[PDB]
RNA sequence: UUUAAAAAAAA
């Protein structure tokens, strides 16, 4: 679970769970995704992505980041 | 089945009925198919429908041990006239020979029997150990079994256990690439086999043909649904999994999907159904292979190993007629698997028949209801006597053997070889009596030290002296684990089996046996010096050769702690064993024939003379025991406790009280006619009746516990004083019964999701109301119908309206579109 | 007490076909149909 | 009773000992060198490595271990050592009763030490005890001789919930 | 009377052990553990160390020394 | 920018 699991960070306020995984479907088979938000009323600037498959994990980070969404790019991390 | 056959004959013969619970269709015709349950209640009431039979054609008559549901065939096979002849179809069985003297003695005909081992196509039965990489062929075609191989077999489970994501994908796998596709999963859970299906959603047995074919009958099936149903979940999250050439058959399902999918599968567009075993019994649905994931199953008191008998039923769907000129059946072994209990599974012939007769307060009032006749008459006749009756003889013939045998044998003087024994005897209680003191666990404890040294002798078998390792408080029980010779035997089979010695001829392998505290005979005062690491079987030896030098060097024996100074035990009990041990053993060596020689044997056929009377003694015993009826005192109980609430007059004729119960049969009656006479129902509105109702015909483990609002709990209350008043009342009249277990039986999980659907609500949110499966829902649902059906009889009878049109309202409401949705072998 | 009498009857081989009757009757052969 | 007291003249402490501070003060081993070689020949280096003894447990006590709170009472199977009365004593009596306590005697041979009055231990535990030291075995029966076999799981201490850990199935 | 002999069963050998070769073949010791701290700690250090004498004494002897009178 | 084991069935 953990493994596979991808952190994510600097996300726009427009991004939505469905535009990542829309983006991350594409890299692998997306489990689901989390958009945890704090006592502000709109989801963290980060979020959570589950793949199906590890190999996704560093392909995705081999294929993205720093993508420009909304005139911003969005960092990915592990746990 | 019922249903099944139906279409069979009249597919056959067109002159057929059907009668069962749920339907009944064509009543007038010469060849009615009815559920025992069913005819039991014709032959009660007498309808003269029965009263133009001539033939009866029992089937599955084995069922007949089901032990709750197995009265219900006896009593149906008492009750039929003699003028009728039977035809008793089974499988096979060894104790055939007894129901047909049951049958000939009860209705003095002859009875014969035709048993037969027989089958089409031979079997070969593979095992798959768990880790392991193939298939054994265990049991070949000719049944000749293979014991390298089964030993092979077992050698690789013992070393994957010291040492295709899943087993049961890669068997599946293998069989597809091997052509044997059309295959039976027999998984003994419900969640195991929805697992199991899930697991195989990358795999595809049908052509393209075959996806058209299935959907289009899967359409047609379902069409009959309403457009609300036909959105359930569980209708179109299947038709994937059946288009793809994967099903799903087990009792939580829908009704209708089962029968979907028996169809599919019967015609050859399913190829692999993971099923319980309740597909075993279905008719005329056969495969090329069949696949036992898990040999465990929990029946009604807890777990257990599938006996011979439930293997070779499922085993027996392997090998269609002609089409596949060889079966295939492949038995899964997981790590808690010995060789012993494998051995016993595959060469175990089929159990014996042993009847499951048992009272039941509406056989008691129906017969007493009834003149010229007594629930006596049952109790005499009911396949229980009967095999007591038939066990006489041997008993007697033991009996009389054994007192010849005791006879034979000749003392010279008897009465002074006696008396030696029984002191003997005497000393050796006395002995048993201090030991019992010892294994204090204040006492000896401290001196179970990691290298003592203690001969532990479970009554029969002695293990030899053996050097003491750890122990511990189990959960007081005290676990002391010695290091022992043990047998090699019980050593490879220890997944099962407990411990035993090694035999004197052979050398044992010196392995660390889990004692209990009171099994050591004697705790020796001689600590050794232990390796401190006992894993290697190399250190474990010079343990043994250190216990043989110790033994080498005491010539006459390990000296032994002493209990009083050595010990410190204080209490004078013990003082007091010792005096009297002390008394036994001078006046035993005063004895004159002490210091005689040859006394030996002597004293060891005196004792075996003793064991035989004994035996003769329990032999006697028993026999007197049972030649009395065995359930007679019961029969007093249940006539007591019917007398006492009012349903059976002193004299023994049925009340209005007891009239009423009668008709009441699939459910509690007691608790029921109380209720109903106690004005109860006069207040409730049809849905909360129909919600208690509920609450009675429902049995099923599940741990909700859901809270009732209302309308729920007050009734719900009062049913549970009334089953109290019940409970103290028996008991009170010399009946076992536990109170707690009894008002514990009404489970009333279902109570709130009964009184929603009556109120209205769609399937689909009453199915997401709770957490029992569908199939449960629905089975409760049709049972809580035919017990309002009953309710509005009895009602009827006692001449109070408003409960039947109470009830009445209650089956309206609750009898809807998919719960009583007709089946389509129909 | 019961009072019975399980007679043997002769078969091809394959199947045990054996009757049980009451013991104060005489076992009979079944006539063919 | 006088002949029985004339034979134990060895264990017989003196009368008089200001034992004070029992849980440290107070004698420690008690050896009987046996006439033998290994004795006779190792005499010094037995009393060496009972002077290091009591050095190690002063350095490791008083610096580093500073909880000695649990207590092993002596077993029911522990002596007294058998004071004679050469003096009268008030009040420490007790006290010399508790700290002359037998508890544990041991005959070494070359091959098997002949032992008697065992090991106390603390509620019947040798884990928690002292002087007890289990082996290591494998324990592959799992099923007693005579009866029926044997909170945040993933610790394996049934105590506190996963939910909650600081030491870190097929429902669908 | 009673207590007294409890005392005194603690210096019996039993009666039986077959002796043959008196000057090694015996016991090496007799230790009397006592109720303080120390004994109660070092007991496996004690007995690991008695093990180790009649080891270092088996060696030097059947090894090298010849007379040892 | 890191929210336990559980089958089967009916008047
Ligand atoms: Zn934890």
């Amino acid at each position: 679970e953990a493994d596979r699991t991808l952190f994510v960070g600097n996300l726009e306020t427009k991004v939505t769970e469905e535009l990542l995984f829309e983006l991350f479907h594409q890299a692998g088979p997306v489990i689901k995704v989390k958009i945890p938000k704090d006592k502000d009323g709109k989801p963290k600037q980060f979020a959570f992505v589950n793949f199906k498959h590890e190999v996704s994990v560093p392909y995705a980070m081999n294929l993205l980041n720093g993508i420009k969404l909304y005139g911003r790019p969005i960092k990915i991390q592990f746990r | 089945l019922s249903n099944q056959k139906y279409r069979e004959m009249y597919e056959e013969f067109q002159d057929v009925g059907l009668m069962t619970g749920d339907v009944t269709i064509n009543p007038t015709a010469s060849c009615l198919v009815m559920t025992t349950e069913i005819l039991r209640s014709m032959l009660y009431r007498g309808s003269e429908v029965m009263r133009e039979v001539a033939w009866v054609i029992f089937d599955e008559i084995h069922y007949m041990r089901d032990s709750e549901r197995g009265v219900v065939w006896e009593e149906t096979i008492i009750l039929l006239p003699d003028n009728v002849h039977y035809v008793f179809l089974s499988a096979t069985i060894p104790n055939a020979r007894q129901f047909a003297e049951w049958i000939c003695h009860l209705h003095k005909q002859p009875c014969h029997v035709i048993y037969t081992d027989y089958r089409p196509t031979p079997l070969q039965h593979y095992i798959f150990p768990a880790g392991g990489d193939g298939l054994h062929l265990v049991v070949d075609e000719n049944g000749d079994f293979r014991e390298d191989n089964f030993n092979t077999a077992m050698q690789v489970l013992r070393d994957a256990g010291d040492l295709g994501p899943s087993n049961v994908f890669k068997i599946v796998k293998m069989i597809m690439e091997r052509n044997f596709q059309p295959v039976i999963i027999f998984s003994f859970s419900k969640k195991d086999c929805e697992a199991y299906a899930l697991q195989m959603t990358k795999l595809d047995f049908n052509t393209d043909e075959e996806k058209k074919m299935v959907e289009e009958v899967f359409s047609n099936a379902i069409d009959c649904l309403s457009d609300e149903d036909k959105k359930l979940p569980q209708v179109e999250h299947v038709l994937p999994l059946l288009k793809r050439g994967i099903g799903i058959h087990h009792g939580g399902l829908l009704p209708i999907l089962k029968e979907t999918i028996e169809i599919l599968f019967s015609e050859g567009l399913i190829k692999a159904l993971f099923a319980t075993e309740t597909f075993a019994m279905g008719i005329n649905m056969p495969a090329r292979t069949v696949l036992f994931t898990n040999a465990r199953k929990f029946d009604g008191k807890d777990f257990r190993w599938i006996s011979s008998g439930e293997y070779i039923q499922m085993s027996g769907r392997a090998g269609r007629r002609g089409m596949d000129d060889r079966g295939i059946v492949i038995l899964m072994v997981d790590e808690k698997m010995s060789p012993t209990i494998g051995k016993q599974l595959l060469k175990g012939s089929a159990d014996p028949l042993n009847s499951a007769f048992h009272l039941t307060y509406n056989m008691v009032l129906n017969l007493l209801r009834v003149e010229e006749i007594n629930p006596e008459y049952m109790l005499e006749k009911s396949f229980y006597q009967f095999q007591h009756y038939r066990a006489i003889p041997g008993v007697v013939e033991k009996v009389k053997n054994s007192e010849e045998q005791y006879n034979k044998i000749v003392i010279p003087n008897e009465e002074s070889v006696v008396i030696y024994y029984k002191i003997r005897q005497q000393l050796a209680k006395l002995g048993k009596e201090i030991e019992e003191y010892i294994h204090k666990p204040k006492y000896c404890l401290p001196f179970l030290q990691p290298g003592r040294l203690v001969k532990v002798k479970n009554e029969g078998d002695d293990f030899g002296w053996g050097v003491v390792v750890n122990f511990s408080k189990k959960s007081p029980l005290y676990v002391v684990e010695v290091l022992l010779r043990c047998s090699k035997e019980s050593l490879k089979n220890s997944a099962t089996e407990a411990a035993k010695p090694a035999k004197p001829d052979e050398k044992g392998e010196m392995q660390v046996v889990p004692v209990l505290v009171h099994l050591l005979s004697a705790i020796s005062s001689v600590r050794l010096y232990i390796p401190k690491d006992l894993r290697p079987v190399d250190n474990r030896q010079s343990v043994l050769k250190s216990i043989q030098e110790v033994q080498k060097r005491f010539p006459d024996g390990i000296p032994l702690l002493d209990p009083i100074d050595d010990m410190g035990i204080q209490d004078q009990g013990l003082k007091k064993v010792i005096q009297k041990v002390e008394a036994f053993e001078h006046r035993m060596y005063s004895h004159p024939l002490h210091n005689d020689p040859n006394l030996e044997t002597v004293y060891t056929l005196c004792e075996k003379k003793a064991q035989i009377a004994i035996d003769i003694k329990s032999a006697k015993r028993e026999l007197k025991k049972a030649r009395t009826v065995l359930q007679m005192d019961e029969l007093k109980c249940r006539k007591r406790v019917l007398r006492r609430l009012g349903f059976a007059t002193s004299s023994d004729v049925i009340e209005m009280k007891g009239r009423v119960a009668c008709e009441i049969s699939s459910a509690d009656e007691l608790l029921l006619t109380e209720m109903m006479f106690n004005g109860l129902f006069n207040d409730l509105s049809a849905e909360q009746a129909t919600a208690l109702l509920s609450c009675f015909v429902f049995q099923e483990n599940s741990s909700e516990m859901p809270k009732l609002t209302e309308q729920l709990a007050g009734p719900l209350r009062q049913m549970q004083e009334c089953a109290k008043r019940i409970a103290k009342v028996s008991a009170e009249a010399k009946l076992e019964i536990d109170e707690e277990t009894y008002l514990s039986s009404f489970k009333p999980h279902l109570m709130d999701v009964v009184y929603t659907w009556a109120t209205g609500a769609t399937f689909a949110h009453i199915c997401k109301m709770t957490d029992v499966f569908e199939g449960s829902i629905i089975r409760c649902m049709r049972r809580l119908e035919e017990l309002l059906r009953q309710m509005c009889q009895a009602a009827k009878a006692i001449g109070n309206t408003e409960l039947e049109n109470k009830f009445a309202e209650g089956i309206t409401k609750i009898k809807r579109d998919i719960v009583f949705a007709a089946s389509l072998y129909l | 007490m019961p009072r019975v009498k399980v007679q043997s009857v002769e078969t091809v081989e394959g199947c045990t076909h054996e009757v049980a009757l009451p013991a104060e009757e005489d076992y009979l052969p079944l006539k063919p149909r | 009773n006088q002949e029985l007291k004339r034979k134990l003249n060895i264990l017989t402490r003196p009368s008089g000992i200001l034992v004070n501070d029992t849980k440290l003060d107070g004698p420690i081993l008690q050896i009987l060198f046996m006439n033998n070689a290994i004795s006779k020949q190792y005499h010094q280096e037995i009393e060496e490595f009972v002077s290091n003894l009591v050095k190690r447990f002063e350095e490791q006590q008083k610096n580093d271990v500073e909880k000695t709170s649990f207590n092993l009472l002596p077993q029911p199977s522990s002596i007294v050592l058998e004071e004679d009365h050469k003096v009268e004593e008030s009040c420490a009596i007790k006290n010399n009763k508790e700290a002359f306590s037998v508890v544990g005697s041991v005959l070494y041979f070359t091959n098997f030490c002949l032992d008697k009055l065992g090991q106390p231990l603390l509620n019947e535990n040798p884990q928690l005890s002292e002087g007890w030291e289990i082996p290591k075995y494998h324990q592959v029966f799992s099923h007693i001789v005579s009866l029926e076999g044997q909170h945040c799981f993933n610790c394996g201490s049934e105590e506190h919930q996963m939910k909650d850990c600081p030491m870190p199935n097929f429902q669908q």
